[PDB]
RNA sequence: GGACCUGGCGGUGCUUCAUAUCCCUCUAGAGGAGCCUGUUCUGUAAUCGAUCACCACCUCUUGCUCAGCCUAUAUACCGCCAUCUUAACCCUGAUGAAGGCUACAAAGUACGUUAGGUCAAGGUGUAGCCCAUGAGGUGGCAAGAAAUGGGCUACAUUUUCUACCCCAGAAAACUACGAUAGCCCUUAUGAAACUUAAGGGUCGAAGGUGGAUUUAGC
């Protein structure tokens, strides 16, 4: 409980309570509505110009849909404890209590139900367009967001070498491009699918086939690279680690890309129990290093979201998740504003900066008439669900939390 | 064990699709209301809507298919059609009692007329 | 040294315009270990000076400027490697100088310091020359170079220098 | 190691063409005004937010009634929607992998899932505050500018007004055309009309045909 009602107050440092407004106490967090860069938009249309008609629209709903419910791949594990359930109750029933090859097969085709198809996604040039405009001004806000916290709670930070797994679009390059474009001076680039490679270079040199990227230092690879030696400072995978068959392929892409991590490494998934399951098992991997004596021996931390490094307290049942609100691109089927739901971790080398760390907001902020509702995750590891009044907390806690927002930081100390 | 090793009855109404109500299937209720110049159309429909409700709750796992509702003067019909799993006494006790109250609800005439049916009449399995 | 990865060979189609494995009428040399070995027969190149020839995509390049060389003097001939070339220099500050040019026209005898010349009777004068070049040229190149041995000057201006 | 079989080539190029959408052509509009929207930025102690809400100040107190609260929770169920998953026979090759057609015919025939939304209480629960998430009062709060995204009137002569429903008379580019632009007043409906709608008067603004692109069509 990082919220006792009249112990609590406001951490003032740099005076920012006598020298700022509270609109800008520094826990705000909130991005504007993202827009696309006028080059991206344009070169997705003009790729798009051949064929956009309804057969489009319904595509891309359905494959958006499709990606937003998939599972899990369901390991062994699982399954067996499914069969051997299914097939004790069946044993029980005298109907169904038929011989073992009988039985086998009726708890197989029960198993086909309650259990998720889970089926490798092959993108041919078809289906990369298709997720191409899917995904990609949703995965380029999710980015934004992601490095935006790292720019607003760290803005002395000047990267010069990024890394991207499953790089489909290039949205992480063009986020990185749009933010610290100023010194970035390479972009790896890996992704396995050859259609996607060709997609994204043609969208760098504005929708041909032939021209000048518009984002200089730019490689393009499809086999990841594996060498501790070669270090980066950013390395990022967004929606990535969900295509994987299966966890033995997540853990080890997870421990190659920590190795290769100089300053820090963004993971980026749907805002879903999937991939929330998904981020928490790489940072429990992460975090819980086994690598006897690795060539960087700086250990790791959390840098976002979470103020802690113990367990997520909301992994029994529910998910933490996060929303940015974006422009979509200009198509017959893209009108108002969207929101894009996505989970987030950022693991970054060495130790917390310092110890006055402050809860994460997990959930929208509700305001009623002289109270305010935020779900907190504190730095001791639980989470709070707080009603913030003037009377009880302070009329600086209370404004301090009337105008914060989804994903923000609640400054309190003690 | 892996992954790879892994990879309905319907009665007449239940098989034809909404499109198909004049042209396959009937009205289950029949009145005047819905005619031009009649009044009265959503008194009826929540008369209906009750007596679907209480029918269906009064003979709980009897009713085989759909009642038909009918409406002559201010005569009230309800057509079931019910199974042969239920004692013949209860039926008789719950046809009483069912006539009765909904007469004194509607303050009208009604009555019931249980066919029963050895078991559901499948048409099709979707 | 964080240096920039190795161009793969797909890389280096792009590069040339040719979009084709068939029309690149030369043979890439994309191992870092191979390269290695060869700077490593090379000699010792601690504080040393070095005038590297045909790197092309740089394997050899990188190789030597792993290796604690003094300097690496780049000769190119082709302007289309010289982007990979400057990233490697803007890796590896001041320890790489890349030339637009021949190699069989380049004066080498002004490219270094005059402070590295040592008397010919001395041991090696601490620069090497180190080479991976298409056959087609390195032969007029080799001699060349005899000939300013038997001369004297050249890239000999500075002394019995070391070639690979 | 020799010979052979099935292949796959997520294959690579060329000659022909059906080559429909999309091009081009044709026509029709629109794109430049004056209404709105959504965003951003700037600025506010505060919200250009639907009496209520917000900001700055104060007050009440066992009170209304063992009070009171349009508070949270469907991330509690239930339900209403929405997302995803769910062959045989007969011949040939020596009875090898394997193969099987000729028409004036030569073996071929037959339910679960969801940090989903929806209590702008469909219902049943669960928790919150209860000298303040309750009840009052006094002031203030009724923002500013671009942009890009798209539903919105005419620019006049094949025009406008009158008669008429197609054989008429006038006016015509500065007393020309045009506003669903602004202002005032009447009527309608309602307890209530700056609120909403309609009519009359006032007014007679831009507009002077708008390229790239670009919107439609059989
Ligand atoms: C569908 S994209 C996700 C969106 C993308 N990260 C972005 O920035 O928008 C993930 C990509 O990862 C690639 N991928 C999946 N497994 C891989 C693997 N084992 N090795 C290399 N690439 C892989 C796939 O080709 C796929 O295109
Ligand atoms: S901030 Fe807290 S609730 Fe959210 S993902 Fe991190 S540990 Fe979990
Ligand atoms: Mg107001």
């Amino acid at each position: 409980a990082a919220l006792v009602p009249g112990v609590t107050q406001v951490d003032n440092k740099s005076g920012f309570l006598q020298k700022r407004p509270h609109r800008q106490h520094p826990g705000i967090l909130k991005l504007p509505h993202v827009r696309l860069p006028q080059a991206l938009a344009n070169g997705a249309q003009l790729l798009l110009l051949g064929s956009a008609g309804p057969t489009m629209e319904n595509q891309v709903q359905t494959l958006t849909s499709y990606l937003w419910s998939r599972h899990l791949p369901v390991e062994p594990e699982e399954l067996q404890r499914r069969a051997r359930h299914l097939e004790k109750k069946f044993l029980e029933n005298p109907d169904l209590s038929q011989t073992e090859e009988k039985l086998r097969g009726a708890v197989l085709h029960a198993l086909r139900k309650t259990t998720y198809h889970w089926q490798e996604l092959s993108y041919t040039e078809g289906l990369s367009l298709v997720y191409m405009a899917a995904r990609l001004d949703g995965g380029f806000a999710a980015v934004s967001r992601a490095f935006h916290e790292i720019r607003a709670r760290n803005p002395a930070f000047q990267p010069q070498t990024l890394m991207d797994f499953g790089s489909g679009t290039g949205s992480v390059t063009w986020a990185a491009h749009s933010i610290w474009g100023q010194s970035l001076r390479e972009y790896m680039c890996v992704d396995r699918s050859a259609a996607m490679l060709v997609l994204a270079e043609k969208l760098l040199k504005g929708g041909s086939e032939s021209g000048e990227p518009y984002i200089p230092g730019v490689f393009f690879r499809q086999f990841l690279p594996v060498s501790p030696k070669v270090q980066f400072d950013v390395v990022v995978s967004a929606f990535s680690l969900s295509e994987l068959p299966s966890k033995a392929d997540r853990t080890e892409v997870v421990q190659t890309l920590w190795r290769k991590t100089g300053h820090f490494l963004v993971l980026v998934e749907n805002g879903t129990k999937a991939g929330h399951s998904l981020l928490m098992d790489a940072r429990d991997l992460v975090l819980k290093g086994k690598e006897k004596s690795p060539l960087d021996p700086r250990p790791g931390f959390v840098f976002a979201p979470c103020p802690h490094e113990l367990p997520c307290p909301q992994l029994t049942n529910l998910a933490c998740s996060f929303s940015q609100a974006y422009h979509p691109i200009p198509f017959s089927w893209n009108k108002k504003p969207k929101e894009e739901k996505f989970s987030m971790v950022i693991l970054a080398r060495g130790s917390p900066e310092e110890a006055h760390r402050w809860p994460r907001i997990t959930q929208p902020v509700l305001k009623r008439p002289r109270h305010v509702h935020c779900h907190l995750c504190c730095p001791d590891g639980h989470m709070q669900h707080a009603v913030l009044t003037a009377r009880r907390h302070g009329r600086d806690l209370y404004r301090c939390a009337r105008v914060s927002s989804w994903g923000d930081l609640l400054p309190v100390l003690t | 064990r892996e992954l790879p090793c892994a990879w309905k009855p319907v009665t007449y109404e239940e098989a034809h699709a909404p499109h198909y109500i004049a042209h396959r299937k009937g009205w289950l209720s029949l009145h005047t209301g819905n005619l031009d110049g009649e009044d009265h159309a959503a008194e009826r429909t929540v008369e209906d809507v009750f007596l679907r409700k209480f029918m269906w709750g009064t003979f709980p796992g009897c009713l085989a298919d759909q009642l038909v509702l009918k409406r002559r003067g201010n005569q009230l019909e309800i057509c079931a059609v019910v199974l042969r799993q239920l004692s013949p006494h209860k039926y008789y006790f719950l046809v009483g009692y069912s006539e009765t109250l909904l007469s004194y609800f509607y303050k009208c005439p009604v009555r019931l007329h249980l066919q029963t049916v050895p078991s559901k009449v499948v048409y099709k399995y979707l | 040294c964080r240096l920039p990865p190795l161009p793969t060979i797909r890389e280096i189609i792009k590069l040339l315009r040719l979009q084709a494995a068939k029309q690149l009428s030369q043979n890439f040399l994309l191992d870092l270990r191979l390269t290695d070995k060869i700077v490593r027969k090379a000699g010792n190149l601690t504080n040393a000076y070095v005038y590297e020839v045909g790197p092309g995509p740089g394997g050899i390049t990188r190789s030597i400027l792993n290796a604690d060389v003094a300097e690496l003097l780049v000769v190119e001939k082709d302007t289309r490697f010289i982007p990979g070339l400057q990233m490697l220099s803007d890796a590896a500050p001041g320890k790489l100088r890349i030339v637009h040019g021949d190699v069989l026209t380049f004066k080498v005898e002004k490219a270094f310091s005059e402070s590295l010349k040592r008397p010919w009777e001395d041991d090696p004068p601490n620069v090497h020359i180190i080479g991976n070049l298409p056959f087609s040229v390195s032969t007029p190149l080799i001699i060349k170079w005899l000939e300013n041995i038997s001369c004297r000057d050249g890239p000999f201006v500075y002394g019995r220098t070391q070639m690979t």
